[PDB]
């Protein structure tokens, strides 16, 4: 007979738990490469969030807005529909916090964060507006307001960490650590974070990915390096990985431009762009996939049922 | 590649002829010229087999399907992860065509297949093969189906049918070097003789790793090494397992029966499911993937994923950093500043021409890096861009002094205006906004 070649892996990706009580979701824990359960264990499958903006999106493609059209102005109702669409976790992006936008304050954002958290049965991930100075101001307020719920706060970077990490330690939250597609940058940021005594199982690495055709292959390899680092004993690499799928996939001209004759049917290619990005990075060893279109989530969840079979 | 003499020293030395050859020394000579495999000698010790088989050689054979301009080459992969070293040969993509179709329908479908070709980053990328299937279960029909298809395309073929169907179609098609599908435990002697007769590559097909390896060994024993492997997964869980093992065992264990490229089918009637299974097979180790869809929107994502996965990170992708003209601009046309990463250049060129805007595009030399990448790296400077404006000759091509920055670099504008002497406009963050910017602001 053929002797199946089984790697003996030294170590594992830590298991991170998000949420609390009956709201928890676990991810990571892998002692093997994705799906190869003949050589190790996959205690958890990949997990999925859908996005909710606190104030409605002004640039989205019509095909993206449609599935949400009835709830899209109400971040609470929207989040409930995400859960009904099959999301494991809801990702609330606070766009209104933007200084050139509505520029909402810490106190105000804090209240909207509570309202969403309160209305749903799953963990809540909270994303800032992307302006570091502003996000460092609002997160300590939001975290205190949500204290004890174990939200995922997104995110910490090499030049902005301490505020978001301190809120996690004081108020019982988990953090996303973002570094730009580099193994050593990601490690150096995990080290700084753990030096504040935030536990290793409270962290999730964000590679800052590109989508299909847009740098997905760089993302793919960084994520494989993250998994292989974890498995071979490198403990600084031993944390689960988040990819913001929807954020990137839906910026692609292929996803957002309804007339290109050469590219065929728009509906098909728009969704493929997200699903193919998702599956590629699932194959690469990603854990948490933050998506946008409920149809993309639905087909990927089906693919997963098949590949776990 | 060892000489018969070399490989003879380890043989049983019985001269019992059971391998088909007159003597051990002459058996070794048959294998040295690739006329027979080690598995043809029943008595060769497992030690000697390991010594001989573990001798230096590429772990995965390079197999060619087709000939001329349209030839496909796959194989010669040495690694399990692209960061270890690159993936060498992009997997072929094939589209199924069934011979139950009318002659007219066959031609129209193969015509559509010819159209799956796409510009990615200023290069054409296309589907490589037509897989003709003998679903009619009639030899004469299959043969006329293949001839008909060949009238409308230069793409190489995979021929899926019974030995009888294949033999009929090969009368015409054998000269185009098609891949045959497939030798099984039932038919392999007949399929190998047919393969040698036409000198064409041959798929070996059996269920699971055990049966695939035992079948390959009977076939290499008969001296046929031009081979593609089919473990017959029932779903994408079995496929990923089989593909991982076949690749691991060839490379890491030097396991020769697995030392060939594989074929994989994603035929699912749900296009999202088909595209996702194919995607897994692109990313993990499939030599050839066969699909059921002619819809460009289903193929575009797979073309692109194949391109990305099979890119060598070592190579910069860059355009000559000079002034480009779009739709014959006059002295009054807008001037767009961008970088020379080819992806970035063709994105911008694509939106400008798409909106039918005559214009100049100025890909500053970033060493092939994207707008924000080059910015973060200190490679898109006010000083650098200012030099381009001054020494590129654009100043003599336009009457006006205005140039337009990517919206994502807007913080550069003030210093650039001071250094260059040009009025600097900040355009949209995404080039998809150019059309509207020009209409409203230019
Ligand atoms: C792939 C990638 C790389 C690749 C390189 C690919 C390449 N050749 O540039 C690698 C991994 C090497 C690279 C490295 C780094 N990069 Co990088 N990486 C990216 C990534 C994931 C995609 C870049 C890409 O291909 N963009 C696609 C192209 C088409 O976009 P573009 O050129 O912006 O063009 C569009 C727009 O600008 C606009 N546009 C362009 N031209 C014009 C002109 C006009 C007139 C207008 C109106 C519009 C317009 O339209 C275009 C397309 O439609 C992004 C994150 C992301 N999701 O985008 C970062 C990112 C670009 N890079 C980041 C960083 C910091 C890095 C590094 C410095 C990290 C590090 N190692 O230190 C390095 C530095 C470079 C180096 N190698 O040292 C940063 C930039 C930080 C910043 N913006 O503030 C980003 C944003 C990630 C992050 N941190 O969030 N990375
Ligand atoms: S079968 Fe084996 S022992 Fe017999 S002649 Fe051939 S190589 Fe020699």
């Amino acid at each position: 007979a053929v002797e199946v070649l089984k790697e003996k892996w030294n170590s594992k990706v830590v298991e991170v738990t998000l949420g609390t009580g009956d709201k928890t979701v676990t991810l990571g824990g892998d002692s093997t490469l994705p799906f190869l359960t003949f050589e190790g264990e996959m205690p958890n499958p990949p997990r999925f969030a859908l996005e909710v903006f606190d104030t409605p999106p002004t640039d989205w493609p019509d095909i993206l807005v449609e599935p949400f059209k009835d709830v899209i102005n109400d971040p609470v109702a929207w989040a409930k529909k995400c859960v009904e669409y099959g999301a494991d976790i809801v990702a609330l992006r606070l766009v209104s916090a933007h200084p050139d936008g509505q520029n909402r304050s810490g106190a105000e954002l804090a209240e909207v964060c509570k309202a969403v958290a309160d209305a749903i049965d799953v963990p809540l991930m909270i994303i800032g507006c992307g302006v570091e100075e502003k996000d460092a101001e609002i997160f300590p307020v939001i975290g205190e307001a949500l204290s004890g719920r174990n939200c995922l706060l997104s995110s910490a970077t090499k030049d902005n960490y301490k505020p978001i990490v301190a809120t996690c330690m004081v108020h019982g939250h988990s953090v996303v650590a973002s570094a730009p597609l580099d193994i050593n940058l990601s490690k150096q940021l995990n080290i700084m974070i753990m030096e504040m005594n935030l536990a290793p199982n409270r962290i999730i690495m964000d590679p800052l990915i590109g989508a299909l055709g847009y740098g997905i292959e760089y993302s793919y390899s960084i994520i494989e390096r993250m998994r292989l680092g974890a498995l071979t004993g490198d403990k600084i690499l031993a944390m689960p990985v988040v990819c913001f799928i929807g954020q990137e996939a839906w910026k692609a001209k292929e996803a957002k431009d309804p007339e290109v004759a050469e590219w065929g049917d728009y509906a098909l290619r728009a969704i493929h762009w997200e699903t193919v990005t998702t599956v590629a990075l699932i194959q690469a060893g990603g854990h948490l996939f933050v998506m946008r279109h409920p149809k993309s989530l639905a087909e990927v969840k089906e693919h997963l049922k098949r590949i776990l079979k | 590649g060892l000489t018969g003499l070399e490989i003879y020293k380890h043989l049983p030395k019985k001269n019992c002829k059971e391998c088909g050859q007159p003597t051990c020394l002459a058996f070794a000579m048959q294998i040295a010229a690739g006329k027979a495999g080690l598995d043809a000698c029943p008595y060769v010790s497992d030690e000697a087999k390991e010594l001989l088989e573990s001798a230096s050689a590429p772990p995965v054979a390079l197999i060619k399907v087709g000939k001329g301009e349209k030839v496909l080459e796959i194989g010669h992969e040495t690694v399990l992860f692209r960061h270890d070293k690159r993936f060498e040969h992009p997997c072929g993509l094939a589209i199924l065509v069934e011979d139950t179709l009318s002659e007219g329908e066959i031609k129209e479908r193969v015509e559509k297949i010819n159209k799956l070709v796409f510009d990615r980053v200023g290069q054409m990328h296309s589907v490589n093969l037509v897989a003709l299937k003998g679903s009619s279960q009639d030899a004469a029909t299959f043969a006329k189906a293949v001839a008909t298809a060949r009238e409308v395309t230069d793409l190489p073929f995979i021929l899926i049918g019974t030995p009888e169907q294949l033999a009929a179609a090969l009368e015409t098609e054998g000269a185009n070097n098609p891949l045959l599908y497939a030798a099984t435990a039932d038919n392999y002697e007949q399929m190998v003789e047919l393969a040698k007769k036409y000198n064409v590559p041959l798929t070996v097909s059996a269920k699971g790793l055990d049966a695939l390896a035992e079948l390959v060994q009977k076939i290499t024993a008969l001296g046929y090494k031009n081979l593609i492997l089919d473990p017959q997964p029932e779903n994408i869980s079995e496929g990923l397992f089989y593909q991982t093992q076949i690749r691991r065992l060839a490379i890491k264990k030097l396991f020769r029966p697995f030392g060939y490229p594989t074929i994989a089918f994603a035929l699912d009637e749900n296009p999202y499911q088909a595209v996702m299974e194919a995607s897994v097979y692109i990313a993990k180790y499939a030599g050839i993937i066969v699909l059921n869809t002619v819809e460009p929107a289903d193929i575009l994502p797979l073309i692109t994923l194949r391109l990305n996965i099979y890119t060598d990170p070592q190579k910069p992708i860059a355009v000559e950093p000079k002034v480009y003209e779009i739709l014959n601009p006059g002295p009054d046309a807008p001037v767009f500043i961008t970088t020379n990463f080819s992806l970035t250049y063709f994105c911008v060129a694509g939106d400008v021409e798409g909106a039918r805007i005559p214009a100049y595009i100025l890909p500053v030399d970033t060493d092939g890096t994207s707008v924000l990448t080059a910015w973060a790296a200190g490679k898109f400077t006010p000083e650098k861009i200012a030099q381009f404006l001054k020494e590129s000759g654009i100043a003599e091509k336009v009457n006006h002094r205005k140039a337009i920055l990517p919206g994502g670099v807007a913080v550069l504008s003030g210093k650039l205006q001071e250094l260059s002497g040009w009025e600097i406009l900040v355009g949209p963050r995404e080039s998809s906004g150019i059309n509207s910017f020009i209409k409203q602001r230019w």
